[PDB]
RNA sequence: GGGGCUCUCGCUUCUGGCGCCAAGCGCCCGGCCGCGCGCCGGCCGGGCGCGACCCGCUCCGGGGACAGUGCCAGGUGGGGA
RNA sequence: CGAAGGGACGGGCGAUGGCCUCCGUUGCCCUCGGCCGAUCGAAAGGGAGUCGGGUUCAGAUCCCCGAAUCCGGAGUGGCG
């Protein structure tokens, strides 16, 4: 057609010693600072050593679909903010002398947060469900709660997120959340999750206690012990038959 | 992707540095200009080699402060004597203080300026 | 309370749960400087029975000392 | 002249009106012209002889 | 100075950005200025190559 | 004609030269025109993708539970007191 | 054994102060980047550009007179 004949492909090539290299993505090879390397080599080192089952058990958290329905239920039971607590008590304390008097008012069943609160609840069977976060960074504060909730016999679930439990108690993070009494309009939602949780945690907990974790190798190490196998496993089966 | 590291080096990224806006000044008032026009010029020289330079060379000679430069001397003579200055030469004496040979313009002459000052 | 369980777990420093944590933290603490602020106490129960509260104005520094 | 007085001179007193003038002498400018010609002309007969050697298997 | 052996100031072409890189190779006996030296596993077995 | 399973995943060796800051092929979007029948005709700008294969968990290679360090024990020790 | 560049005409998103036609600035965004080591260290090393005559009881390549020269600044253009 009528295209300009002065338009011309000049294809440069990128062999060795030829025209120089382009700006390709070097993101594997860069000099990272020593807080980034510190936390990437830390995450590799939790899968190179034998991780005991009291630390392994916070990896097999609850599935993404059925932990979402838990948070959808535990959203009506979030503790109140002070900005609703102050606005109530300007009218709730107003209703003593005008004109109720006692006003017992039936303290609503809400969530109870904190690992020191919810441990008191399970030791005397108050709890109904113990929601536990998986990535407490000093991971020794909840390493006894799957042990303790099995012996007391309440259901417990590991939930993928610490700041997602914290975002429903109006703080930054929250370690554990415990369900106690529930309203009668949605008690049936508890007898949908509890028999679906404790088949994963309580009914199989002797299985967890010998289920060691970690102890896999690098992708370079696991693929160098596949060439030595496939070199061995190409004539040793051919020797027979 | 679509971020790309086209360098092997992690450089520290630049952040938002903002100017100060303090809740109170650290000093209550700006300090007074204690080297003013009257603190530049202390006293003239009336020596036999100073009067010999007022006549033949068309220049005044003062004893100035040691802290002053040739620009402050040229402005202080211009203010509190109402005379214009061509150039200023300065030296620090072995006495310790600084002598200034201020040369006037060819418009003026120092013989009828020293009459008004009264050093003659 | 759950501070009574942390107090008994740190009395089990040779157990296979606790020797794993005391090696992965000792690796992590070796890769940092000798003067280093911690953003929170590593032992939140041992700190608070020595005078630590979770208020503003109480800070934690991690110190590395050559032994011998 | 000295290098710091070389900035108060005009432009024609510091170079020669020629490509690479003022940096190289004319003897090696004459060589680098016929190096860049004859090497790239050699890379034509290198390129054609291996492209026209497409008669075998 | 104080080493009694010549050095070869060898200028390479930088393969990643447009620059020239000079070097200070130990002079193998028989090299001369203006010849090409080749560094790498595909270099030929000649005097001066690496 | 094609595959299998190993070569091939490499493009630079007559010369004291030049080499970066993208061409090209696209997929869109704007600004007017004006086809005023839409992947669509005329002029100016801006972006993105392939060109420059895809994933991955250590920057790469060499050692390695040794060396080394901490502590204690035996020797040796006018080097020194 | 460090996240060690706070810079860059330009490009541009513009908050927009105005001889708001713009045009000097301004902040951030996209774009580019090793004086790779703070700093000190020579009145004999490196280091742009001043000489002639005259002058004082004592000063001069420094003061007078006469000839120059270098560096920096010129947006409101200083004219060719
Ligand atoms: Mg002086
Ligand atoms: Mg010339
Ligand atoms: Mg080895
Ligand atoms: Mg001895
Ligand atoms: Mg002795
Ligand atoms: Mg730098
Ligand atoms: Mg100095
Ligand atoms: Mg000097
Ligand atoms: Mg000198
Ligand atoms: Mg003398
Ligand atoms: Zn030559």
């Amino acid at each position: 057609k009528v295209v300009n004949p002065l338009f011309e492909k000049r294809p440069k090539n990128f062999g060795i010693g030829q025209d120089i290299q382009p700006k390709r993505d070097l993101t594997r090879f860069v000099k990272w600072p020593r807080y980034i390397r510190l936390q990437r080599q830390r995450a590799i080192l939790y899968k190179r050593l034998k991780v005991p089952p009291a630390i392994n058990q916070f990896t097999q958290a609850l599935d993404r679909q059925t932990a979402t329905q838990l948070l959808k239920l535990a959203h009506k039971y979030r503790p109140e903010t002070k900005q609703e607590k102050k606005q109530r008590l300007l009218a709730r304390a107003e209703k003593k002398a005008a004109g109720k008097g006692d006003v017992p008012t039936k303290r609503p069943p809400v969530l109870r947060a904190g690992v020191n609160t919810v441990t008191t609840l399970v030791e005397n069977k108050k709890a109904q469900l113990v929601v536990i976060a998986h990535d407490v960074d000093p991971i020794e504060l909840v390493v006894f709660l799957p042990a303790l909730c099995r012996k007391m016999g309440v259901p417990y679930c590991i939930i993928k997120g610490k700041a997602r439990l914290g975002r429903l108690v109006h703080r930054k993070t929250c370690t554990t959340v415990a369900f106690t009494q529930v309203n009668s309009e949605d008690k049936g939602a508890l007898a949908k999750l509890v028999e679906a949780i404790r088949t994963n945690y309580n009914d199989r907990y002797d299985e967890i206690r010998r289920h060691w974790g970690g102890n896999v190798l690098g992708p370079k190490s696991v693929a160098r012990i596949a060439k030595l196998e496939k070199a061995k496993a190409k004539e040793l089966a051919t020797k027979l038959g | 992707k679509k971020k790309i590291r086209t360098s092997p080096t992690f450089r520290r990224p630049k952040t938002l540095r903002l100017r100060r806006q303090p809740k109170y000044p650290r000093k209550s008032a700006p300090r007074r200009n204690k080297l003013d026009h009257y603190a530049i010029i202390k006293f003239p020289l009336t020596t036999e080699s100073a009067m010999k330079k007022i006549e033949d060379n068309n220049t005044l000679v003062f004893i100035v402060d040691v802290k002053a430069n040739k620009h402050q001397i040229k402005q202080a003579v211009k203010k509190l004597y109402d005379i214009d200055v061509a150039k200023v030469n300065t030296l620090i004496r072995p006495d310790g203080e600084k002598k200034a040979y201020v040369r006037l313009a060819p418009d003026y002459d120092a013989l009828d300026v020293a009459n008004k000052i009264g050093i003659i | 309370g759950a501070y009574k369980y942390i107090q008994e777990l740190w009395r089990k420093k040779q157990s296979d749960v606790m020797r794993f944590l005391l090696r992965v933290r000792c690796w992590q603490y070796r890769q940092l400087s000798a003067l280093h602020r911690a953003p929170r106490p590593t032992r939140p129960d041992k700190a608070r029975r020595l005078g630590y509260k979770a208020k503003q104005g109480y800070v934690i520094y991690r110190i590395r000392v050559r032994r011998g | 002249v000295r290098p710091k007085v070389l900035m108060r001179l005009s432009k024609t007193k510091k170079h020669v009106s020629r490509a690479y003038g003022g940096s190289m002498c004319a003897k090696c400018v004459r060589d680098r012209i016929k190096r860049a010609f004859l090497i790239e002309e050699q890379k034509i007969v290198v390129k054609v002889l291996k492209a026209q050697a497409q008669s075998q298997k | 100075p104080g080493r009694g052996a010549p050095l070869a100031k060898v200028v390479f072409r930088d393969p990643y950005r447009f620059k020239k890189r000079t070097e200070l190779f130990i002079a193998a006996e028989g090299i001369h200025t203006g010849q090409f030296v080749y560094c790498g596993k595909k270099a030929q077995l000649n005097i001066g190559n690496v």
